[PDB]
């Protein structure tokens, strides 16, 4: 219907309208359910235009954001307890740390362009940008961070910047927005008989909102404040694809540990308690107080506590016991009254903090939580475990990575080097690279080219029989064609 | 937890915080402003004494010229005139005025105050009877000044000026919760409350609502009411302004042409100002929430005739209190508690000296904690201080104050209905 | 500067007012969210701020110290009694060593400007300034102390100086500033309509306000006293990027030794006294003295009491029985007379420290602990962990390099040798690096050419056939194509 | 003003004052009628008609006993409406039978 | 329909629950017959509360009462509450009013 926000949000609201328009004329429809796999949730429309001037808008969106943005909220607040624990948070480390990593001299993850351009010039300007996007977001000093955050609270996002007078070169660092402050939204703007498939084109927009008044944990006076709508062409994001039994409820990949990671410090704690109620020795002092009055009878009471009571301490800044001079007695030597030769009075002793373990529960459940975590057994070269675990690596990449796409083709549109048609038919394929560490991946590559050298060893007898050259070099070497060439013209100069 | 409901509580309502008025921050108690005056009459400070330059009033065009040789009669109630002389009269606005007879005839004998006399010498002067006139001083006369060839008494005529100051002081505010234990446990209990922090909050803002409230207060306090003297239709009320009295909108009807007749007269208070201060034309107006709601329903730019939905400027007064500019002109805020119907237009400048009105603060939501050791109970609170003060000239009627210092406070006697910057106007019919 | 307040700093206000001012003048709009990524704590202030002289700025720290800062305070504390205790500050020591290397007849931690910059001269000028800034903190001989203050508190502060008679060659000497005395804060210069998302310069400033009028440990006499407000320009930190759920309460890697450092102190604290207690002998004496007031019972009970007392200790200075000779023995002879006619009066043994162990849930809670504080496992060739701790310090000492690289370009733009923008453009890379410790960096060198070499002998038999020996160089030995053309050129020397 | 939580942001009004709304302008301008072609009143297809002026939702009472309309305010938070709808047990169906000649 | 379109619904998991309130009050005593509330959204604050109204009486306006020019009195309307106003000139107020609607 109109613009209603404030007016830094126009540029993106022009982009919106744009891609709104696209869909109005889009031929994507006479579907079923909504055209979405992940993230945004679904809402209703009173009419075929589905108005509201930014703020009407709010009618439906507090139904479904109560508790809404809340219980992200209870999933990250925990998934942060649970990485605050030691052994969670290495397991965080690892993965993260692989996925990116850092070397001395060299580059970070970067763009690799291999298709077709109208000019090597443009491939330049895309990289150029790639770079700039890394500056913006100083992944190459902050990049594991970044990455963490979407790894553990199961997603992150940023706040794109436009001039907006000269939105052509306003293009600046983006604003990592707060975990727990978004949620995503989509309507159904068509109707029919009782639940129609055409042009709900659903727009797709996004709620940022930072309810701070709930407990200020450390001061917390300040935060954005009451929620708004925003035009989503301005936000950068991704999320896991991860989520519950049904709708939209996405959760992070530390999910599946939360269970094991509380059970195990509770049952750590378990284990220190028993340990440590009955540490010192124990014993109950009865005391005949008979043939006297309850006032005056709590005096005999208080008299033989004070000269029976053991009232002696161990000092746990210097391992000694507090004024109990000489350094050692031989025995602890205690007088009790009776009152006749009747043993209403005794002296009880109790259980001790023994040790009972077999402390074996303990280990069980850390293993439990190491798997838990996604941790490679290794811990606490190639194998099919190790392989697993970077394929892990890789595709956690290969999520996180449209984080420098989104900007990417922003700006690249912005600055009328691509259009959006052009982008996506370039992708397909305009994949990220992420670097490895260049000391595993040395034995990596080893590894292999040792058995392929010990089958040429093996295989060589035949080479005249059964094996021709090229073949040994194809089927034992895994050389391509073009390599075998390049490997045969290569050794012909060095003959000399 | 008996299928608990959720809570309420009350929003809290914004402030125009010090937009249309002076902030001087201060780093000490009691500041102090001062101020020229240009002067003449060779007494700088003196009863009597005149001032070179007023917004109000106008310059002695004979004072230079030939008023330096000689005195004028003045007119009074009942003297008549000699066509061709010229005589002086001092006016309660506009000043100074010379006027040549064309007629011999007599001025109101019946006249008492000086505002009778006022109105019939302007009557005589529409008239054509008085006519303003002005000239330098004869040549010869100029010759002999300061005692030449044997003459005497004719000194020159002198200026010069008197520079005087006015100084202000802090009062302050302070509150306190006086809470306790049980209930803020309770509290925690129920909602998971504070039960302080909220607290704190509460007596923070009631403190800073009282201020802004009684800056506002202030404002209206010290304004001029306008539809008035120099901004009157004669037909008129006095000081209101209506809708079902064609008399304030030209014979309107028809809202698309009706409504446009308040912004008409909010120009002509607006443009008063710039006359009363010196400065310029008014640049911000608060107001009735009902004035605001016709203002942005109206198209106030300049057009043949138009009306539709209040949507020009925020009309709420629920996420702001600042409704919008007017025209582009003028800042527009909200009286969210005005006790009737109106709205008070003014003018600020770029120097924060340039006001009429300023808020000065020094000490600001001090918090305090303890705890009452009979009882044990938690006492909490906070402290404010600041001062507020008036602009020297913000009276603009009197060239200058009694014994060259006055409190730069506002009081009765120094403000009330008398500040420069500022015009009120009340509203009805709506 | 609306006063000129604390006129002692006003060369530091210049420069914050300076930036505060750019900031202000660029286009730094269109934000939801504070751009604030990590760091000091946020705070809101009215549009065009309404909020100064620095009295108000005083709100501002109440507000973030009474229910902020002085939680932060307590963690400073806390992190001194973590290390404070054996098995915690070895880790510590491990680090620091790890992360600063000290060897005879080499460098130090150096600047290395290898990368582009405008001549030579400016280069050597910078590497004598940051010489300089080593010199003032005596940092070739302090070095590990200023790392290890800032990797155990999380934070490292230090007050820069201008002259000011001739400020232009003013840096002098870094002073450490005194933990827990000063909150940093970053306070939101805008407001709009519900909301700003507009440019601040955020103040960036900090507050020292402590006083030895109430004591977090005794014998301190002397403190920050009233609320100082300093710029931040006139400050060289840094800190680790770890912090709690929400705020800025930084907290530091070894946190998350807490819990553990105490569950084990609390442990070996209870299995002393477990075994302490008991170690005497023990004996309650139950005497049947009835129809007698105290002051007539108490001479049957003293008859008793100093005749079966053993009236002896064990002399733990010589390990001898006091006054027993000779040494011990054979028996010990004790009576008791009874004055009912049943066998009531008595005297009742206790059990005894005896050994229930089994003592293997503190073995398993210090390995736990001594892993939390962020060490390698091969500790009570080249793995993993060595690896892994490789990059936790190469990011420590990447975080901690501001410590130079602050007050180098401050120094060098308060001169004029370089200019702001310069310095924003050069880095990128004005690195700063650390030694490497030359005996493992040999041995890890050595292992990785000894696989090149066994791969290399193993490929040998096919390089004329399959593997041309570029190729091997390249792949097998990992070089360059320069490299090659330079061993082939040394080789060609050698041979005559 | 009664609130202190914003200005009314929805009108339910009968179906001669939407086809009023829906034939006149609402901008500001000279004068404006024209035939009830905005905010459809067709009580057919739904009961919201549109948005007044971009600010309003408007809503048919299609039931409305003589003719009138009334406004009023609701905030993006479910308290702040004053009137609240508490589906505590909701459109829960009942099924069985009675056994004697087993009709369901 | 648009049976919940403006309305709220806090659904209930028993019958019959509560729903509370909190109201800032001033004046030493939360509960009390002439107990104010601080942030009722009809009436402006006392803006003399913290300030002067601690320093000294201000005697309210009544009906037949008369000002002494440069005095102080109060009031509360029904609608907009309180104030407290100058007396610029000595007058009286209407001694025939009884009523807030006449006095005020």
């Amino acid at each position: 219907m109109k613009f209603n926000v404030l007016s830094l949000f126009a540029p993106w609201a022009k982009m919106d309208e744009r891609n709104f328009k696209d869909q109005e004329k889009e031929d994507l429809v006479s579907i079923t359910a909504p055209k979405l796999d992940d993230g945004a949730r679904e809402f209703e429309v009173s009419s075929n235009e589905a108005a509201s001037p930014y703020n009407a808008a709010f009618q439906t969106i507090f139904g479904s954001y109560e508790p809404g943005m809340k219980t992200t909220r209870e999933l990250i607040d925990t998934y942060r307890n649970l990485m605050n624990n030691y052994e969670v948070d290495n397991a965080v480390s690892e993965i993260v740390s692989d996925a990116i990593v850092y070397e001395d001299d060299t580059e970070v993850v970067a763009l690799n362009l291999d298709k077709s351009k109208f000019s090597p010039k443009i491939k330049n300007m895309m990289l150029d940008e790639f770079s700039d996007v890394l500056n913006h977001l100083s992944f190459q000093r902050k990049g594991s961070d970044h990455f963490r955050r979407w790894y553990v609270d199961s997603r992150i996002f940023f706040h794109k910047i436009i001039d907006p007078k000269r939105p052509k070169e306003g293009i600046k660092e983006l604003r990592r927005l707060d975990p727990r402050q978004v949620q995503y939204v989509r309507e159904i703007i068509t109707e029919t008989e009782a639940g129609t498939k055409i042009v709900k084109g659903y727009k797709e927009y996004f709620i940022y909102d930072t309810a701070h008044e709930s407990y200020a944990c450390d001061g917390r006076m300040y935060e954005a404040g009451t929620k708004i709508k925003i035009p989503k062409a301005a936000v950068v994001y991704a999320h896991s694809g991860l989520v519950d039994c049904c709708g939209k409820n996405i959760i992070g990949y530390l999910h599946r540990a939360v269970k094991p990671a509380n059970q195990l410090k509770l049952l750590e704690d378990a284990v220190v308690i028993y340990r440590i109620t009955r540490a010192p020795d124990r014993r109950v002092w009865y005391v005949d107080t008979g043939n006297m009055p309850a006032r005056k009878a709590a005096e005999h009471m208080q008299h033989v506590m004070n000269t029976m009571k053991n009232r002696v301490v161990y000092d746990a800044s210097t391992g000694k016991i507090k004024n109990q001079q000489h350094n050692m007695s031989m025995t602890e030597d205690y007088w009790l009254q009776r009152r006749d030769g009747k043993a209403v009075t005794e002296v009880d002793t109790l259980p001790g903090a023994d040790n009972t373990g077999n402390m074996e529960d303990i280990r069980w459940f850390r293993q439990a939580l190491y798997m838990a975590l996604r941790v490679p057994l290794s811990r606490i070269s190639i194998t099919r475990d190790e392989l697993t675990f970077a394929k892990f690596i890789r595709e956690l990449q290969h999520k996180f990575e449209e984080v420098f796409l989104d900007p990417l083709k922003t700006n690249l549109l912005l600055k009328g080097i691509i259009t959006e048609d052009e982008w996506n038919d370039e992708i397909n394929n305009i994949k990220i690279e992420f670097h490895r560490d260049s000391y595993f991946a040395e034995l990596k590559e080893a590894e292999i080219l040792e058995r392929r050298i010990n089958m040429l060893t093996m295989a060589e007898p035949f080479i005249g029989k059964y094996i021709s050259h090229r073949t040994a070099m194809k089927d034992i070497l895994q050389m391509t064609d073009e390599e075998i060439e390049q490997e045969a013209k290569q050794i012909e100069e060095e003959s000399k | 937890g008996p299928a608990v409901m959720g809570m309420v509580r009350r929003a809290i309502p914004n402030l125009i915080a010090f937009d249309i008025c002076g902030v001087q921050p201060m780093n000490s108690p009691t500041g102090q402003v001062f101020a020229l005056r240009a002067v003449y009459g060779k007494d700088p400070v003196a009863a009597g004494a005149k001032e070179a330059f007023h917004p109000m009033y106008g310059p002695d065009a004979m004072f230079s010229g030939q008023g330096a040789a000689k005195k004028f009669p003045a007119l009074a109630a009942s003297t008549q005139t000699t066509v061709g002389d010229i005589y002086t009269h001092f006016f309660q606005e506009t000043g100074t005025v010379y006027l040549q007879a064309s007629v011999q005839v007599t001025i109101d004998a019946g006249a008492t105050d000086a505002a009778k006399l006022d109105a019939e010498i302007k009557k005589q002067m529409e008239a054509g009877a008085l006519v303003e006139i002005a000239e330098g001083m004869a040549t010869s006369i100029a010759e002999l000044q300061e005692g030449f060839n044997g003459s005497t008494d004719n000194p020159w005529n002198e200026m010069g000026f008197r520079i005087d100051k006015q100084v202000i002081e802090a009062k302050s505010r302070q509150l306190k919760a006086a809470y306790s234990i049980e209930l803020a446990q309770d509290l925690r209990a129920v909602h998971g409350m504070d039960a302080d922090a909220e607290l704190s909050g509460i007596l923070a803002t009631e403190i800073m609502l009282e201020i802004n409230r009684e800056v506002v207060d202030w404002i209206n306090y010290s304004a001029q009411v306008g539809k008035s003297g120099m901004t009157l239709t004669p037909g008129s009320k006095a000081g209101v302004f209506d809708f079902q009295d064609p008399i304030d909108i030209r014979g309107a009807r028809w809202a698309g042409e009706s409504f446009k007749a308040l912004l008409f007269q909010i120009d002509k208070e607006a443009v008063e100002i710039a006359r009363q201060t010196g400065r310029g034309e008014g640049n911000f107006i608060i107001a009735s929430r009902n004035v605001v709601n016709v203002l942005a329903s109206v198209d106030t730019g300049i057009s043949y005739a138009a009306q539709g939905l209040a949507t020009g400027f925020s009309t709420d007064t629920t996420k702001s209190v600042f409704a919008g500019v007017l025209g582009g002109k003028y800042r527009v805020y909200i009286d969210q508690y005005a006790k009737q119907d109106y709205f008070t237009v003014g003018y600020k400048g770029p120097n924060e000296m340039d006001a009429g009105i300023y808020y000065a603060p020094y000490v600001a939501l001090t918090p305090l904690r303890g705890s009452d050791p009979k009882n044990f109970q938690p006492v909490m609170g906070f402290k404010t201080r600041y001062g507020i003060g008036i602009n020297p000239f913000a009276e603009s009627a009197a060239q200058a104050p009694a014994s060259r210092i006055q409190s730069g406070m506002p009081s009765i006697l120094n403000s009330l209905g008398k500040n420069a910057y500022f015009r009120r106007v009340y509203v009805k019919g709506i």
